[PDB]
């Protein structure tokens, strides 16, 4: 789930920092990008970015 | 998957959590954590547990001890008017006795405790986990011992009650002295410490974590803390979370542990220690080259969740906030292991009674030897408990001032003795006349006066 | 607070606003804002969940002494508060307060999520030790629950059988919360005060040596390893294992 | 270093100086 | 803020009716940093004018008065 | 929390000290500061100890020392008839002087040949006979809120000192009722505080509506005792201005509020020192700080786990604990060197709680419900003009709005407040012209509220029991009795902790019993004279004897003391461990959830260094000291901790178009520097400084400097 | 099975309707939870009506006093709350009340609309005396339960138009408990004694009634209702 | 309105019957203990049917082993117990079991008649091998509480006729809970969800059915019965 993904995200990647950064980052362009594209008021870009790159992009 | 028949509350939780954590995520923990705080809640009302003055127990023997206390003073005071022994002398121990005595209630009552309580308070919270801890709950029906004045004199006659009996007035002053005193000092402790940090982190501000590469293969050595025969700290922890500079090698009796950057974790530690090695060498970062900061890799684990630290993190500042804190609550026994008394190991400990003089009486200096570490007092030759053969100096509660009655002051405990002066006021009005002795005169000993 | 949360979060919701388009240009919402319309109460919190917070009791040098939080309205004015973290903050409730902050950029979100959320962290970081626990009353529960209160009678020396049957029986006080009774449990006890040896083995035919245990009771030899397997243990450590249990994995 | 970029506003040796870097 | 919404709001608002005239919009009045310039001076700035400019002045306020124009900053009257 | 306010003395004070300048054991118990100090009694933040209270019964001779009460043992042994011994002004009487808790033998003689004493500032083993000295009674040294809890002498001390504060603290409420079980020593202390009203001299009432007491300038008996004896100057006989007003709901220090219905009947008889109406909370002329209702002590799930108080809904349904409070707002016009600016009924922009509430000068009618951003007065501003961006002359052409001129600083309630508006108090010329030179009007207002409970207020016992309210339980929830009658708090049980106040249980169980047996008991610290806990024996004393003057049996369980079972709402059943159950005497504290919100999207900045305004009252600001930032670069990823440190506070550009930026619906862009910097330049440069902060750039590494 | 009697029910002295209510066989339990259902919803939810609003006109608001009378108004209304008073039309039937001279004020004074009524009067409500005029006049309704100046009127008619909040309380109080019927031989069985006490205004048993019915209800539509 | 619905209903597995089931609303008194009073009735009192008494006949009594068969006989009743069967006869509908050769055993094997037949076989009961004989044959009954045989019965049973004790489920746990539910403009309310998890035996909803029936059953003798 989304909790065990944003753990698992970071319980194998780079420093935990350098993840986050580019989690952010990364919405930051979720958001830009696709800017306000499905309301997305629920799943947050950040959000977004999180799931497709904890799952996703794993 | 395991599951485990245990009086839950408090440690039980704490160790399982972790255990847990290992090995699960935090986040189920966590959710863990909650299903089940959850329960205590609810069972806890279910159980529904109050307390009350009557819920104060009073340990019975009480009695006792305590009038027993007394009747030691009378002797005290018997030689003591009696000027075969004397004040600063008899008075040493009019005092001693009654902390003794303080023991022994230490003792009976919560002994008696320990044999009673079918799930009652004192043994559902108490005795078990929560806030109860004997400390207040000696006093909640204990009788305080001797306690002390404004200052660091400690006042003879001790608070003989406990807030059953409630006090009369003079403690209730004394009493208060205390809590006065405990409260400016608050007041100041507080700045006391936020300073620290503040200069702690000052100083230790950026040892940032910058660097995996470092070099270097020294480290330092370690070993449990073991004042006396008391070893504070099962090496096992201690080693928590560190990089063995070298392999940790057990008595070959075995063959190779952990050669070497491994980090530590618990369970290699537990076990290592059981396989008796003594100490171990583990990349100090009190050497270890990584610029203005500590190796990454001679750092080690970090505690904020027992895993190596990050990188770029400025672990000095957080060294100093973990020193700083607790700092604040610096304040400047139970399991009944026997009663009120503590690791008497085989028969006999020794102190001075000049200050005390009632006879075979004394206040306190040291203690030898002989560690058995078993019923007896102190010495060798074994105990009836469990035999095997130690020596040093051992902290027993009841220390002495011989028992006038029950017990010449324990608490305070000691497993720098400057001078003063002997009232001999005038006991009444008429014709003072010494004699027998009449003061070699001098000025060597006492000076020129 | 449903009051505080808003000015906290004062513009993010106009946006909400003009993004629903309800509200036009902005004094439009601002005034509407103080009208506290449906949205006011309906849109904020959609724009709030997902968007942490952070929680702080005064100065604190310590970095968990403030962390990430879930801000969720409710309705005195109180900041609500969760007993397992009071000890981090290291909170009283007789009058404590707390002071909030909230995350803008959004990255400054990410990060709250990502690290300061108050469930991961859990351990001191001056020391592995945990630092969520269980404190007080709770420990008590679970003491009372699991304690071993004696003369335990109702649903003594029962049986059980997996299905958390034994539950069952609670609720039907078949047996008492505390009460000693035999439970099918094919896993590992811990019991406390080990006891591994055996006691009194039951030697009678097939794969009976069968073998007691202070605790356990069991079926090795011809039966086969361990086709038995009652535990010595009250109803309620049972509840409790449960408990971890499936909270933990499943 | 830190203590500065702070005192300062720009932002610290780690965050994006320890990412861009 | 509010103000600046303003402006661009206006700025497309207006900036939806004849781009040439929105230039004198902005040149005889502000939406830059004259209030101004005269329509004299304004006339020939743009292309020389005397019969061209209050007319198409009073054109573009009314174009962009009046509902659905002007009921646009009919809530920003900022 | 007057009394204890005057009989108050400071040690500072111009003459004194300060705090810094001394320090510790000058803040100490001198050991003669017995019986004239209560020792228990204390601020605490630094001035511990440096601001005592008076003892009871301390007072001081002309030369300024405390002359201490006390009384003269013969052959150690107090006659008792000697009206006290007013002498020992200083502790050294030096003699056998007895602590005035004595098991003492009827008729005279002491008991035990183990008295103690003081002596020479010590204790010592005294007998009955060789002694002078006792003190007049056993809770003397104490002052007020110390020497009244209902059983002190089982108190840790500190923990009574937080008492007696709390003590200070109680709102006042509609009837505070006299408690249940109280220490005897205080009709008193009603009486004197004046704010009661005390029959002056004597008479039998004659008439007393609610405003005052006819029976005073009326000029029947009691204004006619008010004629027994008839004073030297006053008005000896007759109707006399023994016309006691009596006054409603005047504003307190705290906005509290105070009252005193009449209270006296009418034909009655009356003589002096008693008392005709009662204070804000004192009630049967006296004292009364706050009631007293049933509590059980368990552990409520969450609610009440730690530090919280249950409570049921039934609580403030009878409006027991609400309290009043009420409020000045005043306002004032003035001449702008632009000219008056003012008050009128009328103001731009208007329309409902905006020229509707409002009256022909723009200020209310008396009486008025109000809300939260209603206009109390409004008045404008000369503003004109002089000064607007071209965009403003636009839109107005279009709308051609030639506007109007004039800022308009009604007064509005702000938010949070409710409640009828008392009164008006408006200042000019005419109006008592008291105001700032050059102001022509002022304008009080004042505007009332009840408030009943409600979570989050800290509500607190006789003894340090600080708690804060969490849910409310609608009342078929809470475990009600055995007889149903539904409790209502709900404590924590383990009590007699690191706050060692076990005598609170003592009493709550006392109450029960004079809450069953319905009956008050008075009663005092030290409750000596009997080798056992005395008041341990009572109590059960009055407890047992109370089941059967109802025979309800469950009123008193020896097995068990005062245990009782109890089902509980929610479903309906009890447990294995009965729980205790008293009534018990709280009362609720000034310091209310709304006097500590706030909130601050964004509000007014500073001066000179633009961060936000953050002072209590007004949009302030929550400040982010170093060790606050110790926990930010502590944590990982820090951003935060920067923007923190400007956008929301200083780069002011960066403030604005941030707010802006996230108004657009992206992100925000990036900072610059804060200010506070470019401050510290100017300064430093202010002061023999070449501050080059400087880039060094290109491949021809350029130095340079900026602004 | 769930038979019922009522040991003694003093429901017409008022103010404590004493009635126990002596059941018969149950289920293991049943008493205690089908008591204690009721109990709650007995509580919590059955009609009543009180005032809630009040004119005095001599008065602004609750501050005020007013002449020749012994209780400041709040006292009074506080006296309010607590009179008594059964209606029908369960609407605001507004009596009033005019009184004078010297006196006490009883609960009776008050000149409703009847089909309302006091229940009982001698409620005593204030002192009048001197020249006073004790005018009144005040709200009823048949509102669900201690209304707390939420569904009732506010932020609205003020003139003179004060009001109040309040209880609607039929029931004072109520308990009950449970015993072995001795049917333990076949099954032990269980009666609930229930007992309860209302204001006055009403008996018990209809309050059962009443009750009753409400479960009844709710139950009812519940039957695999999905 | 207070109508329920169900939403997570998992009957269709064995067990698991487990289906959320919302109230639209539910006024003050509601799910607290309205949810609450179900639940226990749930619980507590339905009926269900289950073996009670069994015929091993190779076999005096319990602590016979009987060969060839890996389970000792206790444990095999105590697998019993937890069979699972739905009744409708209640009357002594006595199945068999007789089986041989190596195997394991299920419910199914259990020759039980037409009536008290499996729920769900492959419950596993037991495992035989070296074709060792079976003979087995029990029990069924309908019947309400858990309910252990000392009250069960002790006596006729007096040949191969060993009995157990058990209990009768439906149902397996269940919860609820509540929310405010907005819409308080209008008071407060409430919204119960309950969920249920029953054996199999049953659904749900005809288990509330049953209930619900219950209840209101206690509930009509409620309006001023006495």
């Amino acid at each position: 789930q989304i909790m065990h993904r944003a753990e698992d995200l970071i319980s194998a990647a780079s420093n935990r920092y350098r993840i986050t950064v580019q989690v952010a980052n990364r919405a930051k362009r979720r958001r830009y990008e696709e800017f306000e594209s499905a309301e997305d008021a629920m799943m947050k870009p950040v959000l977004r970015a999180i799931i497709e790159m904890s799952d996703e992009l794993t | 998957m395991i599951f485990r028949n245990r009086v839950v509350d408090k440690g039980q939780l704490r160790n399982l959590i972790s255990w847990a954590f290992t090995h699960y995520g935090t986040a189920r923990t966590a959710v863990m954590a909650d299903k089940l705080k959850d329960l205590g809640f609810r069972y806890a009302t279910r159980a529904g547990v109050s307390i009350s003055v009557d819920d104060l127990m009073v340990p019975p023997s009480k009695r006792s001890l305590l009038e027993a206390a007394e009747e030691e003073i009378r002797a005290t005071e018997v030689r003591y008017q009696r000027g075969e022994i004397t004040e600063v002398e008899r008075f040493q121990k009019v005092i001693d006795t009654w902390n003794g005595t303080s023991e022994a209630l230490k003792d009976e009552v919560v002994t008696h405790f320990k044999q009673t309580n079918p799930l009652n308070s004192v043994y559902m919270m108490a005795f078990s986990g929560a806030r109860g801890n004997i400390s207040q709950v000696r006093q909640l029906v204990g009788m305080r011992g001797l306690m002390a004045d404004p200052q660091g004199e400690i006042i003879d006659l001790p608070i003989k009650t406990n807030f059953r009996e409630g006090l009369t007035v003079t403690e209730y002053i004394i009493s208060s002295y205390g809590a006065r005193k405990g409260l400016v000092d608050t007041a100041l402790r507080t700045a006391d410490s936020g300073y620290l940090t503040r200069r702690l982190v000052d100083v230790s501000q950026d040892v940032i974590i910058r660097e995996i590469d470092c070099g270097t293969t020294r480290g330092i050595p370690v070993r449990p803390m073991t004042e006396g025969s008391k070893t504070l700290i099962k090496l096992s922890t201690r080693l928590l979370g560190r990089v063995v500079g070298e392999d940790v090698i057990h008595p070959k009796t075995k063959e190779v542990i952990a050669p070497r950057n491994t980090p530590i974790s618990d369970d290699l530690a537990k076990e290592i220690e059981k396989a008796g090695v003594a100490e171990v060498v583990v990349r100090s970062p009190l050497t270890c080259e990584a610029a203005r900061s500590v190796c990454q890799h001679c750092y080690g684990w970090s505690l904020a969740h027992a895993k190596m630290v990050d990188l770029g993190e400025a672990v000095g500042i957080i060294a100093a906030q973990s020193i700083g804190e607790p700092g604040t609550q610096l304040t400047m026994q139970q399991v009944r292991s026997k009663m009120d008394g503590t690791i008497k190991l085989p028969r006999k400990l020794r102190t001075r009674t000049h200050r005390t003089r009632h006879g075979e009486d004394a206040l306190f200096v040291e203690s030898n030897g002989i560690m058995i570490l078993e019923p007896r007092k102190e010495g060798s030759e074994t105990p009836a408990p469990q035999e095997i053969h130690v020596t040093q100096g051992s902290t027993i509660y009841i220390v002495d001032g011989q028992q006038v009655k029950k017990g010449q002051l324990l608490a305070e405990v000691a497993l720098n003795t400057e001078k003063a002066v002997k009232d001999v006021a005038s006991d009444l009005a008429g014709e003072v006349k010494f004699a027998e002795v009449v003061p070699e005169q001098k000025t060597d000993r006492q000076g020129n006066t | 607070p449903r009051e505080m949360a808003i000015e906290l979060f004062q513009p993010f919701v106009i946006n909400r606003l003009i993004r629903s388009g309800m509200v036009n240009n902005i004094k439009a919402a601002k005034k509407l804002i103080s009208r506290n319309d449906p949205s006011v109460w309906d849109v904020l919190e959609e724009v709030i969940e997902g968007h942490p917070v952070m929680l702080n009791r005064a100065p604190t040098l310590h970095r968990l002494g403030i962390q990430a939080f879930e801000p969720i309205l409710v309705e005195g004015r109180a900041i609500q508060l969760h007993p397992l973290v009071c000890p981090a903050f290291n909170a009283d409730f007789d009058g404590d307060q707390m002071a909030v902050h909230v995350p803008l950029s959004l990255e400054s979100q990410a990060e709250a999520r990502l690290l300061m959320l108050a469930s991961n962290n859990i351990l001191s970081p001056a020391t592995g030790r945990p630092i969520i626990t269980p404190s007080q009353d709770m420990v008590l529960g679970a003491y009372y629950l699991t304690a071993e209160n004696p003369g335990a009678t109702k649903g003594a020396g029962k049986y059980f059988a997996s299905l958390d049957d034994v539950i069952m029986a609670f609720q039907q006080e078949q047996i008492d919360l505390h009460a000693y009774v035999y439970v099918r449990f094919d896993g590992d006890v811990e019991s406390d005060q080990p006891d591994t040896e055996p006691v009194k083995v039951t030697t009678n035919e097939d794969g009976s040596r069968t073998v007691l245990y202070k605790y356990r009771r069991v079926r090795e030899d011809a039966q086969g390893n361990v086709i038995s397997q009652y535990i010595y243990t009250t109803p309620g450590r049972v509840i409790y294992n449960k408990a971890i249990q499936e909270a933990l994995a499943s | 270093g830190l203590k500065e970029n702070v005192i300062i506003g720009r932002l610290i040796p780690a965050g994006t100086g320890y990412n861009t870097y | 803020v509010s103000k600046n919404l303003l402006r661009e709001d206006l700025e497309k608002v207006l900036d939806s009716l004849s781009p040439r005239e929105r230039d004198v919009l902005r040149l005889r009045y502000g939406l830059d940093d004259g209030r101004m310039k005269t329509l004299e001076e304004i006339g020939q700035i743009f292309n020389v004018t005397r019969e061209r400019i209050r007319q198409i002045e009073a054109k573009a306020l009314r174009k962009l008065r009046h509902p659905n124009r002007n009921s646009v900053l009919k809530e920003y009257i900022r | 929390a007057e009394l204890t306010h005057k009989r108050r003395l400071s040690a500072l004070g111009p003459g004194g000290l300060t705090r810094e300048r001394a320090g510790f054991a000058v803040r100490d118990i001198h050991p003669s500061h017995y019986g004239r100090i209560c020792p228990i009694e204390t601020p605490e933040g630094p001035n511990a100890g440096l601001i005592g209270s008076l003892a009871t019964h301390a007072r001081v001779n002309q030369y300024g020392f405390l002359e201490t009460p006390f009384r003269p043992v013969e052959n150690g042994r107090v006659r008792f008839d000697q009206p006290a011994a007013y002498m020992t002004a200083d502790e050294e009487d030096d003699l056998r002087v007895a602590p005035g808790d004595i098991p003492v033998d009827e008729n005279g003689y002491i008991i035990g040949p183990q008295v103690p004493v003081r002596y020479r500032q010590e204790f010592s083993t005294t007998t009955p006979e060789q002694v002078d000295y006792v003190a007049v009674s056993p809770v003397q040294i104490v002052s007020v809120a110390t020497s009244m809890i209902p059983f002190l002498e089982h108190d840790d001390a500190n923990r009574a000192l937080m008492g007696s504060n709390m003590q200070r603290q109680a709102v006042p409420l509609l009837k505070p009722e006299r408690p249940l079980v109280g220490t005897g020593l205080e009709a008193q202390g009603a009486r004197d505080s004046g704010m009661v009203i005390v029959s002056r001299t004597d008479g039998d009432v004659v008439y007393v509506d609610a405003t005052e007491i006819r029976v005073r300038v009326s000029g029947q008996l009691p204004t006619a005792s008010g004629k027994s004896t008839d004073n030297g100057q006053l008005t000896s006989q007759k109707g006399q201005e023994i016309r006691y007003t009596v006054s409603k709901y005047q504003r307190s220090n705290q906005d509290t509020c105070l009252n005193q219905k009449p209270l006296v009947r009418i034909g009655e008889r009356v003589v002096a020192g008693q008392v005709l109406a009662d204070g804000s909370s004192t009630e049967g002329g006296e004292l009364a700080l706050g009631q007293n209702i049933v509590v059980a002590y368990m552990p409520w799930e969450g609610y009440n786990y730690e530090d919280a108080i249950l409570i049921s809904e039934r609580l403030v349904q009878d409006d027991i604990y609400t309290s009043i409070h009420i409020e000045k707002y005043e306002i004032e016009a003035r001449q702008t060197k632009l000219g008056p600016e003012e008050i009128t009924r009328e103001i731009p922009n208007v329309g409902e709680d905006a020229l509707r509430q409002l009256d022909e000068q723009g200020i209310i009618r008396i009486g008025a419900w109000v809300e939260a951003g209603d206009i109390l007065v409004g008045k404008v501003t000369p503003k004109g003009e002089s000064d607007q961006p071209p965009e403003e002359k636009l839109l107005r052409a279009i709308f051609g709005e030639k506007a109007r001129d004039v800022r308009d600083n009604s007064l509005r309630v702000p938010n949070g407040e409710k409640g009828r508006v008392v009164d008006v108090r408006l200042f000019t010329r005419e109006q008592g012209d008291e105001l700032p030179p050059g102001a022509n009007m002022v304008v009080r207002v004042y505007v009332a509220q009840k408030r009943k409970i409600q979570v989050g207020d800290k509500m607190a016992g006789r003894h340090g029991n600080k708690g804060i309210i969490s849910r409310i339980l609608p009342i078929e929830d809470m475990p009600y009795l055995p007889d149903g009658s539904p409790v209502d708090i709900v404590l924590n049980p383990l009590g007699v902790p690191s706050r060692m106040n076990v005598g609170q249980v003592f009493e709550c169980l006392l109450g029960w019993a004079g809450h069953t047996l319905g009956v008050r008991f008075k009663i005092t610290p030290f409750d000596e004279m009997y080798g056992e806990e005395s008041s341990r024996r009572i109590v059960h004393g009055k407890l047992q004897e109370a089941r059967d003057e109802t025979g309800k049996d469950w009123v008193y369980n020896p097995d068990d003391p005062g245990k009782i079972m109890v089902y509980d709402g929610r479903t309906g059943e009890a447990f294995d461990r009965p729980v205790t159950i008293g009534v018990a005497y709280m009362l609720k504290l000034v310091h209310l959830v709304d006097d500590k919100i706030h909130a601050r999207s964004t509000g007014p900045y500073s001066l000179v260094t633009q961060q936000p305004l953050g002072g209590k009252a007004q949009q302030g600001g929550q400040r982010f000291g170093e060790m606050e930032v110790w926990a930010l670069e502590a944590f990982g990823a820090a951003y935060t901790l920067q923007e923190l440190l400007t956008v929301k506070s200083d780069d002011m550009q960066g403030r604005n178009e941030a707010l802006n930026a996230i108004v657009k619906g992206k992100a925000i862009p990036r900072p610059g520097t804060p200010e506070s910097f470019k401050v510290l330049m100017r300064e430093l440069q202010s002061l023999g400084l070449d501050i080059a902060v400087h880039k060094v750039e290109t491949q021809a590494d350029g130095s340079s400097l900026d602004v | 099975q769930f038979q019922i009697e009522c040991v003694e029910s003093n429901t017409e002295e008022s103010r404590n309707h004493y009635s126990k209510f002596i059941l018969e066989p149950l289920e293991r339990g049943q008493g205690t939870t089908v008591g204690n259902a009721l109990r709650r919803v007995l509580l919590s939810n059955l009609e009543g009506t009180a005032v809630t609003a009040v004119r005095i006109a001599g008065v602004s608001h609750e501050f005020a006093t007013v002449p020749g009378v012994r209780e400041d108004v709040l006292e009074i209304i506080m006296r309010m709350k607590e009179v008594i008073l059964k209606s029908y039309s369960s609407q605001a039937q507004i009596g009033r009340l005019l009184v004078n001279g010297p006196t006490t004020i009883t609960a009776s004074h008050f000149d409703l609309p009847s089909e309302v009524e006091v229940i009982d009067p001698t409620q005593y409500v204030a002192t009048i005396a001197e020249g006073g005029k004790l005018e009144m006049e005040f709200r009823i309704e048949r509102g669900k339960g201690y209304r707390t100046v939420e569904r009732g009127r506010e932020e609205a008619t003020s003139l003179d138009f004060l009001q109040i909040d309040s209880i609607f309380m039929p029931v004072r109080k109520v308990n009950y408990s449970v015993e072995e019927v001795r049917a333990d031989g076949s099954i032990p069985k269980d009666r609930l004694l229930l007992e309860v006490w209302t204001n006055g205004s009403i008996s018990p048993q209809e309050a059962l009634s009443s009750a009753a019915g409400i479960l009844v209800d709710l139950f009812n539509p519940l039957k695999d209702i999905s």
